[PDB]
């Protein structure tokens, strides 16, 4: 390490692996006395290490405490110089920056005034949420770091009622009760609908009944004990700190829908409102107009220039720019394209007219544009295709029409993108530099234009009817409305609202490049009873563009959406946040606010942004918003930082393990991931941190002589982890993941999120169908972690357990299920089977085999491996990925060989119709899960088109009996012969 | 005469295909399908204006056709030949356009044998755009970490650098001094402490240096692996075309 003193001397120090700056500091002081300039140094605490770090930002070493190694150094090189800053800010900045994956200092030097007046912008929402947390402080906090994990609607369905014993359920109760740990159970049986202060007076009761205390001695014991003592979860950081009836907890309705028992710990509030610190947030340092309407002038843009072309003038003939005026997915004019020119010299400087005119331009109107080159073959033989593309907003987030000329870097096409233009990818220019530069030039009115200001300017510019606009409301969104309906739906537009779920039709029944017919649609929207979150979050896709529609969509989901749902439905949220237009709007503001006041909702925030910050598109866009979250979660910015170094050391690890170790063989493979686990700093960093998979599980000390690679794709690395919760062994001791580092798993997390809407879907409906939606979180790119199911085994492996007979399934469950037991066992398997046979039948999920269907103990069955989803088999009749093979159907028809006689077949179709119908009621909510996936760039969904295939499986376009007809032939077909009945 | 012989009648083509006929075709460009629910009875055109597929409704009642209430026309095929002639406008005032230019279905002017080969050579020449991708990737990420580099190599000079102009500004005192004094120990000492910082920053202007000629031949790599990729692209759009009307073709 060389040591860059103050005074100009630099000296060479032999430091250690582990030296911290302190210590590095006074040697440096130390060694400093043996050059000429040592007289004239003052006291080694005047200064601090200052040095380049390896994202290529100059850091200034504020915490000292830090050790060399994690330093996270460019070079051996240090520098020395009188601290100037504010310490708390930058060691605060740093912790952000190493959160966020990239420095602060970066987004300070973006002169884009949108980015500046973002990030000036969003601290409001920071402060609001900061002040929310603190009104009815110490609970509160409590209340935001542990937020209630409880069901959105209190009354439990009436099958899961009927598991109850006349209304009341058995809840054990624990009290630690001497310092030695001393455990003691009070059973105790209460009202379902109890809140948690009257479980704890029960408690309490069995607690002091045995003193035989008076009437009223016992009312004041009661009353002190309640505000003393709070119930906890036992083996999990989950809290009852509010008064919900107990049934509505998950964990409690869980433990009914399962049958087991709850397990909750009485402990005492004071260690909860000890164990929370204040941590608090502070401001950062950075904290001649005329009317569009009166333009009347056609819209026009010039092409100047390209450069940085890459493509081969000896193979494609000419290029031409390609652009159109686009409002969402909908053009509003016909598109034009520049003359052809060759590719040797690709300049135009053509100006391109369009038929819009200026003031019929709608607020959020975009230009899109391509560069296109041309193989002219033979005349219609004549084949096109997309070089590069961006996106032009046209009005800025200001509401001012672009003007003058402006150079746009253009974007690479994305994989599989076949259209000339891509309206659905993000507006601004390639931050990459070595790419094509596109200049335009804009029209210029001798003075700035501004789209109205509406607040005013919205002044200026039959029973059978009923059927059939309330058949036209009950189609799915995705429907195709011709244009007879587009006109009956804005000739009745004012008897609409009588019916409010019609408003994502009549939106699309308006001439969005008409001004008279957009301002009666703002006029309307502003009067607009309020609709269902499931429906106000079709309004935020890409086809709803308009700030106004969108603002009545979030007005819908602050009113109505719950934490619960919103943490259900988190993914879908933070994927529209692409398609926003600007970077301050009122969505991206909804849900700060909700990641601010609820640690559940923001840490899965956190790891969502955090998941495409490797994005170039968005790293921008979600990097603003990290930061703008992380200097506003408080004390939680302490174990995003813990998961995070502990994931980039698994990162290190993997990608060393697959990029020099791939060659050598298994045994030698797993001694270089022993040898390396074992070492001090891979201990420390992989040890004591909460799970990103759910903050509410602690990851204690390593199991190495449980952690292994996997023999799977790639070799995935599996983990094994203690609880170190005091009552771990009632919830579970182990905690195992699997850290996958070259999958894409952000189309299994939506496999698996799709499964479990749908499976709460069926059991609202009555159908006790089982579905075991796994944990699973893509951390970045092609990384992520996989919650590992307890007591599992694939059907291969069970098969081995041997050549293996067909019964070999069912005599694994009849053996693991010995005596009464085993009919629970078979009737779960029969229910779980239904319900995945409906789910991957619907969603096209990847072909099943026996090494990626697993089965418990327990009898459940599930599927593991979502890789391929929505039948990208294209590529090469939709067809069903889970067929039962005899070794299932043997199970669920209980040892009987016949495949279609037994009443338990018969059954189990029965709960595959029911299941299936009653997905088709919901069919909405999936395809609008669906199309607000479309930015989010994954291959399997990037248009409308690949999300036709979901309409195809639940036949929308079809009556409801010849749906399930459909079903039946489907499943007949796959499964030879045997559903025709 | 029949709509079944109609050039433009499609029959139940879903409205993803319909997409795919029409996209970017000129204005007018219309074909008629099987409505999109199977249940025998209305038709629906589909015709491209203002760079959308409008969607109209055939009303079909009493062995009657149309596009509303009065629903006078015999036929289909009669109805769009008087659209064909007359602009919609006289329906429908919102669209002016006109039936132009018919998406013909008779634009089809051993066979088995011949499919194989091209659903192999699609095959293989899919197989080359994935491993550029993954190639192009891979180049398009290392060179941000090969750019990120020269920005910190430019941070690193930036200190070295600095501490020259400290050492410049400092050692006058000193040299001064000495000189004065005759004390040329600790001059040389001081040219020494020159020497020194000079070499470590010589050795940093190599390795960047270095480092920016890798950068600039792995640039040039990335454009030729881009430029392969530009020129691979319309051959494989080309052949899953023709590989898919083959098989349309077989199907028959």
């Amino acid at each position: 390490v060389e040591c860059l003193l103050p005074n100009g001397m630099i000296v060479t120090l032999e430091c250690l692996r582990e030296a911290t700056l302190i210590t590095i500091k006074h040697e440096l002081f130390k060694e400093a006395r043996k050059y000429p300039l040592h007289q004239l140094l003052q006291d080694e605490s005047s200064y601090i290490f200052v040095s380049v770090t390896q994202e290529a930002e100059r850091e200034e070493f504020f915490d000292e405490t830090r050790r060399l190694c994690d330093l996270r150094l460019f070079q051996p090189f240090l520098k020395v110089i009188e601290p100037v800053g504010n310490r708390e800010e930058k060691i605060l900045n740093r912790e952000i920056g190493f959160a966020i994956g990239m420095p602060v200092c970066e987004f300070d030097m973006v002169k884009d005034p949108e980015v500046q007046d973002f990030r000036r912008n969003i601290l409001n929402v920071c402060k609001e949420a900061v002040d929310l947390r603190d009104l009815n402080s110490p609970h509160s906090r409590a209340m935001y770091v542990y937020p209630p994990n409880v069901e959105s609607s209190p009354e439990l369905p009436k099958h899961i009622y009927n598991k109850l014993d006349k209304g009341q359920i058995i809840v054990v109760i624990w009290v630690i009760v001497s310092p030695n740990n001393d455990k003691q159970k009070y059973t105790l049986k209460i009202n379902h609908d109890c809140v948690p202060e009257q479980v704890i007076a029960e408690a309490i009761r069995k607690k002091t009944r045995s003193m035989l205390l008076s009437s009223e001695q016992l009312k004041l014991c009661v009353l002190e004990y309640q505000g003393k003592y709070i119930l906890k979860v036992c083996g999990c950081d989950e809290y009852f700190l509010e008064k919900y009836p107990l049934s509505q907890y998950k964990y409690i309705r869980s433990c009914i829908m399962l049958g087991r028992m709850p397990n909750l710990m009485l402990m005492a509030k004071e260690s909860l409102y000890s164990q929370l610190p204040m941590d608090c947030f502070t401001m950062p340092s950075y904290s001649s107009t005329k009317s569009l309407w009166v333009i009347n002038s056609a819209l026009r843009i010039k092409i100047l220039c390209a450069t940085y072309v890459n493509v081969n003038i000896r193979d494609i003939d000419k290029i031409y720019v390609r652009t159109g005026i686009y409002h969402g997915g909908e053009p509003l004019c016909d598109n034009v394209n520049t003359q052809r020119v060759p590719c040797s010299n690709p300049r135009w400087n053509e100006w391109l007219n369009y038929d819009i005119y200026i003031p019929d331009l709608p607020r959020a109107a975009r230009l899109c544009l391509s560069i296109c080159s041309v193989k002219g073959r033979k005349g219609a033989k004549e084949e096109h295709c997309p070089l590069a593309w961006g996106n032009i907003n046209l009005f800025d987030y200001t509401d001012t029409l672009v003007s003058g000329k402006m150079a746009l870097n253009l974007w690479p096409v994305p994989h599989g993108l076949e259209d000339l233009l891509n309206p659905i990818g993000v507006t601004g220019s390639n931050p990459n530099k070595e790419t094509p530069c596109l200049e335009l030039e804009f029209d210029w009115f001798s003075s700035v234009v501004k789209f109205p200001d509406m607040s005013v300017i919205e002044e200026h510019a039959r029973e059978n009817d009923k059927e059939q606009l309330k058949a036209i409301s009950t189609r799915d969104p995705l429907s195709e409305i011709t244009e007879q309906e587009k006109d009956f739906l804005w000739s009745h537009r004012h008897y609409c609202v009588t019916i409010p779920e019609i408003l994502p039709k009549l939106l699309l029944s308006v001439k969005w490049n008409s001004r008279d017919e957009v301002a009666q649609m703002y006029c309307l929207v502003k009067d607009w009873p309020p609709i269902k979150p499931e429906q106000a979050m079709e309004l935020l896709d890409c086809n709803y563009p308009d700030p106004m529609v969108r603002g009545f969509a979030v007005r819908c989901l602050e009113k109505y959406l719950t934490d619960d749902k919103l943490s259900q439905y988190l993914i879908q949220l933070v994927q529209v946040l692409k398609y926003e237009q600007y970077l301050d709007n009122l969505l991206v503001r909804f849900l700060l606010k909700k990641a601010l006041t609820n640690q559940r909702i923001g840490h899965f925030f956190f790891w969502h942004l955090k998941s495409e910050m490797h994005n170039k598109t968005v790293s921008q866009r979600f990097g603003l918003l990290l930061e703008s979250y992380c200097r506003a979660c408080g004390m939680y910015l302490k174990h995003l930082n813990r998961q995070v170094e502990a994931m980039e050391k698994l990162i290190n690890l993997t990608d060393i393990l697959k990029q020099e170790k791939k060659d050598e063989t298994q045994k030698v493979q797993m001694k270089f991931l022993v040898e390396q686990m074992r070492r001090p700093d891979f201990m420390d960093a992989l040890q004591g941190f909460l799970s990103p998979l759910n903050p509410a599980h602690q990851l204690g000390n390593l199991r190495l002589e449980e952690c292994r690679i996997m023999s799977s794709a790639k070799r995935p690395l599996w983990l094994n982890w203690e609880n170190p919760d005091i009552m771990s062994e009632l919830l579970f001791q182990n905690n195992e993941i699997i850290f996958k580092n070259g999958d894409d798993l952000r189309q299994d997390m939506l496999t698996l999120q799709i499964i479990r809407i749908m499976e709460n879907i069926w059991q609202n409906q009555g159908l006790d169908l089982r579905m075991l939606p796994y944990g699973c979180l893509s951390i970045g790119d092609c990384v992520g972690l996989i919650e590992v199911v307890r007591n599992s085994h694939t059907i291969m492996q069970i098969q081995c357990k041997g050549q293996f007979n067909s019964h070999t399934l069912h005599q694994w469950l009849k053996d693991k299920n010995k005596g009464e037991i085993y009919d629970a066992a078979i009737d779960l398997f029969t229910r779980s089977c239904a319900g995945y046979c409906v789910a991957t039948f619907i969603l096209g999920i990847g072909d099943r085999h026996n090494s990626n269907i697993m089965v418990k103990d327990d009898g459940q069955l599930f599927h593991i491996d979502f890789g391929h989803f929505l039948d990208h088999k294209k590529k090469k009749r939709e067809r069903v990925p889970f067929v039962l093979t005899q070794d299932f159907l043997i199970v669920i028809s209980k040892g009987a060989q016949e495949c279609t006689k037994t009443r338990e077949f018969e059954r189990f179709q029965e709960m595959c119709y029911k299941a299936y119908l009653a997905i088709r009621q919901h069919a909405n909510l999936f395809i609008n899960l669906f199309s607000m996936m479309l930015g989010s760039g994954m291959p399997e969904l990037q248009s409308f088109d690949d999300i036709a295939y979901i309409r195809k499986t639940l036949a929308l376009d079809k009556t409801e009996q010849e749906a399930l007809e459909y079903f039946m032939k489907q499943m007949n077909d796959a499964h030879h012969g045997g559903w025709t009945t | 005469m029949s709509l079944q012989d109609a050039e433009w009648y499609w029959g139940d083509i879903s409205r993803e295909e319909v997409n795919e006929k029409l996209r970017d075709t000129a204005d007018g460009t219309f074909l008629v399908r099987d409505a999109s629910t199977k249940m025998h009875g209305d038709y629906t055109l589909t015709l491209r204006k203002g760079g959308n597929n409008k969607l109209i409704k055939i009303f079909h009642r009493d062995g009657k056709y149309g596009f509303s209430d009065p629903l006078t026309f015999s036929s289909v095929v009669e109805l769009i030949n008087h659209y064909r002639n007359e602009s919609l406008a006289q329906y429908n005032p919102k669209l002016d356009v006109k039936l132009l230019y018919p998406v013909s279905k008779y634009q089809q002017d051993a066979v088995g044998k011949k499919l194989h080969e091209y659903n192999t050579q699609f095959q293989e020449k899919s197989r080359e755009y994935d491993r550029l991708y993954e190639e192009y990737t891979r180049t398009s990420q290392e060179i941000q970490m090969k750019r990120t580099a020269i920005e910190a190599f430019n941070e690193t000079i930036k200190i070295f650098e600095e501490q020259c102009q400290t050492q410049e500004r400092y050692s006058k005192e000193y040299i001064e001094k000495f000189k004065r004094e005759g004390n040329e120990k600790e001059i040389q000492r001081i040219m020494h402490n020159y020497d020194k910082l000079k070499s470590r920053i010589s050795e940093i202007i190599d390795s960047r240096r270095r480092l920016e000629e890798d950068l600039k031949k792995q640039a040039a790599e990335y454009r030729e692996i881009d430029k392969r990729m530009n020129s691979i692209k319309p051959d494989l759009i080309q052949l899953r075309k023709t590989r898919d009307q083959y098989l349309m073709w077989l199907t028959q």
